[PDB]
């Protein structure tokens, strides 16, 4: 959760050089985006999830 | 293949695909100074991870009619981050660099770069008995531009790319380590620059070691319909870099 | 180099040029059930050249527009020959399968497939307290196809890409033995699938065991001129097909 | 030749996927085939080829 | 890769970047006459650097329709040097010979030719009981071209690309040392051929020992931009080139 005290960082995407594209060849495309965890990685501590929401049964 | 090639200097990571070779200055690769060659007796400063590093200059647009562009480097970093940190507060550096050069395009595009790591590129002047300005030689990291005829603008340096401001021709500028951005084959364009001088430490404000050049001998070209604008981003990152004198911060 | 590979499965052959890798399962190669985990007491029926191949399935057409498509997977090949009939006259089926989704394009389109196969894909209904009908789920080799927004249809799935029918996010659904087919790079997709069920064999015509799931992240786009029709071909091989309980044909 | 007895089947081909093109590229190609025999190849009986037609002497 | 190939005969080299490989005739590489098939009994005349060497014929055009063309070799080489000034000086001649052929393209481009080199290329008549003129079955280096139709000129080869002048099926052509051309893949067709004659010397100028034919079967074709001047130039160089019997330049 958030606080102010372990604060992470910022990440960041720039434009090194431009898309240079040749003639009768579309300009516009898509970068798509992936994340995981490392070999080094832990979790510590049990709670309940804060995105379940019911108010009554599932009758 | 030997295309793929991958640079890791402290916390910044550079991977090419479609890279060529590398260019290591005159065979020497960059070290620290000996105690043999040293002139000065104090204990230097290394810092090693927070300096040799990465820094990502201005990225230029190239046109069909861009004629070439230039920045000085021991003066182009001056304002990235502890590089010109410790340049500031010390007397004497001392340090290599590795230059890289992005510039990408499709296989439908055409054209051809040349970039030269010029040493002691003394300029010429726009007026022959008038006084070059600092901020035409040097503007930091944001790029001067040559031009196609005979400039003669006041306090300039002479631009014209048939002589690369130099006198010279510009034809035999390979003797400096170049490489070159052909656009059929290449993507990039790496030299490692070791330290060229002719005393052991220098300052770092009042010298100039050498000189970036980055000339387009074949010009840029493209059918009616392919994307336009092209950029050119320069990246440099110092080696062996050790600094020696420390005072008070400023230059004068 | 490894981009060209080669499958041979009894008289039906599959070369391509620009794949990638196989991605066999959860590390499991599809083999036999042994003795030791063998349930039922009869002989089972090996037949193993009359049955695994390939089977190709329809093309589907690609628009910039579409949205995705899935087949139900031991339910497409009710009609495909003797693997077809040995599920209509067995009650015990075990097998696994070989997927191999053709997708071709040149250097001048873009976009990109993402091939799932999704073991115990119970989906959803577009009427919430609404009873499905079976010719929604599966059709045979016809497919199936999800919807861009919220459908309400009578007796249909709820098609909606970004919940994959399932309610879950279609981004997380990288968890499942995958491949993407990129239009720069790949020209097919392999997937290798062992038998996951939670018990040794089950019936063929009542059980649903995968659902292959194909949806394009990146659209399908081309200029002016480029070719418009671009087909999706899906081509499948049971491995290690056994079968028990022999009695008389229907499904009832 | 001919018979009904010993027939040998169909060779056919068929549309996997379309032919995708870029822009700017012929969208109409052609397609060459071969024929050849393999290692295991045989042949028994001689007899006059059927082509073979001449009506008199080529003087 | 393999695709990059260097032939160096003389003071003449050829490097290409996009071969496929180098047929050598019916497996054998050409050489001198040895003494048991020898049949004349003086001394031969071996130059080996005056004459084994490439000589390049004139460049062809390839429009949308064209539809072939030939070349004589022992003849084509009249007027090429020393090569063709000892073919006028001497009685008897043998030789082996390396056929180079080039032709380029882009990646949009399309089409395929087939280099077939054809010993003994008896051809027929326009006009079935008419004799042939020799300016039509050659020309030097300058090339004949087949006809799409019945050609029915005076003293002419019956042009005809479905029956390549010989009478035969123009598929069937393939029986002799031949490549392809495929602007897919292909940049040029290297064909190394050995002496093949019934004598084990003859006379260079009353003989034809064999014929080079270039015929596209997938025809030239491309966009409204892309380029439209495509050449087609072969590069001959003899191999093993020796001659007997000298007297008085003439051919009559």
């Amino acid at each position: 959760s958030k606080d102010i005290y372990t604060d992470a960082g910022f990440i960041t995407c720039w434009y090194q050089t431009s898309i240079v594209v040749p003639a009768e060849v579309q300009n516009q495309s898509v970068i798509l985006c992936f994340v995981s965890a490392c070999n080094d990685f832990s979790v510590r501590l049990l709670r309940d999830s804060p995105f379940v929401r019911q108010t009554a049964f599932y009758q | 293949s030997d295309r793929v090639r991958s640079i890791t200097l402290g916390n910044s990571t550079i991977t090419t695909q479609e890279s060529a070779n590398v260019v290591v200055g005159y065979g020497v690769w960059p070290d620290y100074l000996s105690d043999e060659e040293a002139t000065a007796e104090d204990q230097p400063t290394q810092p090693d991870v927070a300096t040799c590093r990465f820094y990502t200059l201005d990225s230029v647009s190239w046109m069909k009619e861009s004629q070439g562009w230039w920045w000085k480097f021991p003066d182009a970093l001056r304002d990235m981050g502890l590089f010109g940190q410790n340049m500031q507060y010390h007397y004497l550096g001392r340090s290599g660099y590795t230059i890289h050069v992005q510039c990408n395009a499709s296989k439908f595009h055409q054209g051809c770069l040349l970039v030269v790591c010029v040493p002691e590129a003394e300029m010429g002047a726009a007026n022959i008995n008038e006084k070059i300005n600092r901020e035409h030689l040097s503007n930091g990291e944001v790029a001067n531009t040559f031009s196609g005829t005979k400039s003669s603008n006041t306090n300039d340096v002479q631009q014209a790319v048939f002589n690369a401001g130099m006198g010279v021709a510009v034809g035999n500028l390979t003797i400096f380590p170049h490489q070159w951005i052909n656009l059929r084959t290449n993507n990039c364009a790496t030299i490692v620059m070791p330290y060229i001088n002719s005393v052991p430490m220098d300052n770092m404000f009042r010298h100039y070691n050498f000189t970036l050049m980055i000339i387009p001998f074949a010009k840029l070209d493209y059918a009616a319909g392919s994307s336009t604008y092209i950029p050119i981003t320069v990246t440099v990152a110092p080696m062996c870099a050790e600094y020696n004198g420390l005072r008070l911060a400023g230059h004068q």
